[PDB]
């Protein structure tokens, strides 16, 4: 003689844990990563001019160590500055 | 190593997607970087609280 | 979890129903049926989606700054060189935690909201024809056909047809 | 929004109502009459009026600090200088966002909240002589002329003298 | 007060509780009986006894920094460690008051929101046997002796026993 009509929420089979104000570990149906913690570790070359100082820090490339000649007249967005650069000019 | 490929944030690791508002990837940063936090992860709730059958 | 309806007095969540966030589950005299609410799932993911795009519009442009890393021991410069990068990491550290813990907290307090939003507003749509068994699911006192329960989820039921023999049923 | 009173089931602000922000529309046998009820729009008002003394109670007095522009090119010092008042002014950007998106969410919660009240406790005064029609507005089923009205309005309703006439009017 | 729970309709505490934070007081044929509602007090302890853990884990732990006093007079490195001390302090107050005014309102908001839940549930659980009186408290239509009230307060209330008597006595 009568009828039901039931209300409810959809739910999953698996989900992620996330802290709120009041609970230190509590389950949502889905949640998004904020914190970005792994590198390609690759330097994308766009869209920032990206300087590779082979062997040469910047301050040999500025006085025209010989082995610098390649950086005279360069400009860039970022020198990257390898731990393999060396001197080899005058001390 | 230098590569081709487009990305507006570089750390010394390499280049990071920028899409994330924090990185724990490196505090040194050059361009539209996230910013740096001592956190290595932070889940944002996007969606109701769940509760499984039984 | 502020008005008790998830994890509350609905006490479950339904796997099954895939169609959207919030629904109905009804049974009647043709059979059970399963339909999902389209417009409080769309209120809730409409208050979901941005929520950060909202607090940090964007990433922060910087190009030259301090350095960070020192191969040597100089003293003071360095010193304070470190502990303004340490200060700038501690705050935004913090800043991040705190942001997050409110998001979520709200979040929670939002989804809970619009499930007892979507029960209330079925109530009043069911002035005197249903009774609220307690469990988050409506005893409807009347013949209510597939027509019926589609114009409750739909919203216009009209309950001035049915309430006579609805007080029949309840109050006997 | 979190109790669907405002923008929810009430539908509709009155832009005749300027006595106060929460009131009441009685139609009657007398005629039609509107008055605000102060008691939660002074609720409203005093929880509102603050709200920011209370988290930034005073401008800080700063006298003399750092150089903040700088004509030629140092190197350490000023590179020093530069990021720590981009980094101070980044953190208080920041601050200053986070602070108003949340006061905002809350005030808008505060006064849908009021409003829930409100209701509230108009139904329970209203115990069974008066049905919730779901547009936030109350059926009451018997002979409620203006002193019966304002009574209600007042808070002295006595539910026990038209609970006769008002169930033999709702179920017959 | 997000309710109108505490300090609402409730109108009054108990000091005369001291086994939990919420409960019931019954009067019945037998005598007047009080008791204390644990799984709403415990879900209220939970949600409070953290909740600063949850934003700031621990004390960081700080060896070696600035000077942050000095007896002369050097110039501008003194100035500027002077600037990112005071900018750290004020950002840090800051952040201080701010955590604990957020804190301190949802605490407010919770334990008002656990009220209303038990409200709710009891309501639910007497389903057209009570009716609420409006100052927080039920008027239960039928004999209701010390084992129906422990079965309120269980849980296991069942409504369809006294149904029949509590609606002749309502409704007439
Ligand atoms: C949780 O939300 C995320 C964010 O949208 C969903 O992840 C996306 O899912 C779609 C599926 O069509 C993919 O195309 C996207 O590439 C995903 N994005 C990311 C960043 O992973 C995810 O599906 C959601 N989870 C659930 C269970 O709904
Ligand atoms: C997903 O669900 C399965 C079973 O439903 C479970 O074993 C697993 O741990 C969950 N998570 C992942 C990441 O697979
Ligand atoms: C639902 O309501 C709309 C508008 O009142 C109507 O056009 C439609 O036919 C109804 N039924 C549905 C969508 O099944
Ligand atoms: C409203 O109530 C107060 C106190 O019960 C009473 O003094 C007053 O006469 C009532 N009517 C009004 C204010 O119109
Ligand atoms: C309360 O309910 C539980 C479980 O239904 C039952 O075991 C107990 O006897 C009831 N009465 C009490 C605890 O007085």
């Amino acid at each position: 003689s009568t009828a039901t009509l039931c209300l409810g929420h959809h739910a999953v089979p698996n989900g992620t844990l996330v802290k709120t104000i009041t609970d230190d570990q509590i389950e949502v149906t889905n949640a998004t990563e904020l914190v970005q913690s792994s590198s390609t570790g690759k330097i994308c070359n766009n869209p920032h001019r990206i300087l590779d100082g082979i062997d040469c820090t910047l301050i040999d490339a500025l006085l025209g160590d010989p082995h610098c000649d390649v950086f005279q007249n360069e400009t860039w967005d970022l020198f990257v500055e390898r731990s393999k650069a060396f001197s080899n000019c005058y001390p | 190593p230098i590569d081709t490929c487009i990305s507006e944030c570089i750390t010394p690791n390499g280049s990071i997607p920028n899409d994330k508002p924090f990185q724990n990837v490196n505090k040194i940063t050059y361009g539209a970087c996230p910013k740096y936090v001592k956190q290595n992860t932070l889940k944002l709730a996007t969606g109701m609280r769940n509760v499984p059958e039984k | 979890g502020l008005f008790g309806a998830i994890a509350g007095f609905i006490e479950n969540g339904w796997e099954g129903m895939i169609d959207g966030w919030y629904g109905f589950r009804h049974q009647n005299s043709e059979g059970t049926g399963q339909a999902a609410d389209l417009k409080s799932t769309q209120a809730a993911i409409d208050q979901i989606n941005g929520k950060l795009n909202r607090v940090i519009e964007k990433t922060n442009e910087k190009f030259h700054q301090i350095e960070k890393e020192f191969s040597e021991v100089e003293g003071r410069i360095q010193d304070l060189e470190k502990y303004v990068e340490d200060t700038k990491i501690d705050l935004w550290s913090y800043n991040a935690e705190l942001l997050v813990a409110l998001e979520n907290q709200h979040t929670i307090d939002l989804t809970d909201s619009e499930m007892n939003k979507l029960f209330e507003k079925t109530r009043r749509q069911l002035r005197e024809n249903a009774e609220d068994m307690g469990n988050g699911c409506f005893k409807i006192y009347h013949k209510c056909d597939n027509a019926c329960i589609e114009s409750i989820r739909n919203g216009t039921y009209d309950h001035d047809v049915y309430r006579d023999e609805a007080l029949n049923n309840r109050f006997q």
